[PDB]
């Protein structure tokens, strides 16, 4: 079964700007499924921005609290990533995924990412 | 590191089904199949306690998990995939995380 | 200190020809993998193009026969031939040297570079 | 579904030079080879190799790692290696081109590094 992760919604903004990264989903059912939200800025390594596990509980690296908020629609089967309050330091490339911090599974799924470029 | 326990010998069916129960938050459990020292991540299920776990592949594992134990079942074996079967839980969130190898079921199949 | 360097990105009349210009600094091209990504306004990145180690190549179906991408040792340089361009090839090409197969923390994003078509 | 081969022990000096072999099974390839190191929070990508079957490898990496490919193997060797950097070195495998894609994960080698 071709499981795809189709992401959407980045692009330019100014900062104290708003966007809503979307995570279109086919393949498994989003719900009931652990994804993350990791980024890669310019000249750095993986972080780990967002996580949301199966039963519905989130996790936030402490450089994005209280600003960015993960999501998912069980209607569009989609995982959503809300981010405010935007940054010179969220310049990067998103990507959702089926996959977790802690250690990596044959079974993790990369979406195709979105480029944020926050900048004034 | 935590304890994880599993049946040391299991015999598959005549229609190639082979059960065991890995006894043990967000959760994710993944059978290992050992053959040397290659390791195939057979199949790989992830829950919380009080679910129905979904397998991030429904078509080799099936399952269900009762307060402290994952109940395992998988289908389709041949002579070929007799081996030792290992079992991981992940007590992943909340934290602490926890990495629990089980001792490895092996599953015998024959004909 | 590696840098990627683009150019070759502009205006064009629909159905003219573009040619993509990576200048990279740091690895070899010809030895190394790298992707040609573009980002449509109001869309997520699209892989069009890419080139593995050992010279195979592939493209998104959007753009099969249209584009072609291939290095040139001996200016260590990443090119795109874009062809026959539709309104949809409306974008910011990146060169990059990922895989659309999963992400790595050595993964590198040249700045990108926008081509527009407009008729 | 593919499998992954590495030692489960490998042990360093005070020279911090380990060395370990990934095995993978082929079926076809284009191939990277990233070495993670099981760092308490989250895992760390200590090194990547790509290359094609028969040619040398390619390390993204600046110089920590080196190795050859030799079928459906590499052989790696990790320097700079001090008593703190001992820990366990999971090496993912990705079958790239040509389709479908693989993704193999290690059991990890675990490196004790002895002063």
């Amino acid at each position: 079964g071709e499981v795809q992760l189709v992401e959407s919604g980045g692009g330019l903004i100014q900062p104290g700007g708003s966007l809503r990264l979307s995570c279109a989903v086919s393949g498994f059912t989003v719900s009931k499924n652990y994804m993350s939200w990791v980024r890669q800025a310019p000249g750095k390594g993986l972080e780990w921005v967002s996580v949301v596990y199966s039963g519905g509980s989130k996790t936030y690296a402490d450089s994005v609290k209280g600003r960015f908020t993960i999501s998912r629609d069980n209607s569009k089967n989609t995982l959503y990533l809300q981010m405010n309050s935007l940054r010179a330091e969220d310049t990067a490339v998103y990507y959702c995924a089926r996959a977790v911090p802690h250690s990596p599974s044959s079974f993790d799924i990369w979406g195709q990412g979105t480029m944020v470029t926050v900048s004034s | 590191a935590m304890h994880v326990a599993q049946p040391a010998v299991v015999l598959a069916s005549s229609r190639g089904i082979a059960s065991f129960v890995c006894e043990y938050t967000e959760v994710r459990v993944t059978v290992l199949r050992q053959a040397d020292s290659q390791v195939t991540e057979v199949c790989a299920a992830t829950y919380m306690m009080g679910n129905e776990l979904t397998f991030l592949d429904d078509s080799i594992c099936t399952g269900t998990s009762s307060g402290n134990q994952v109940n395992l079942t998988i289908q389709g074996l041949r002579a070929m995939d007799t081996g030792l079967y290992i079992c991981k839980v992940e007590l992943m969130y909340p934290p602490p995380y926890y990495l629990g190898i089980g001792n490895g079921t092996q599953i015998y199949v024959i004909d």
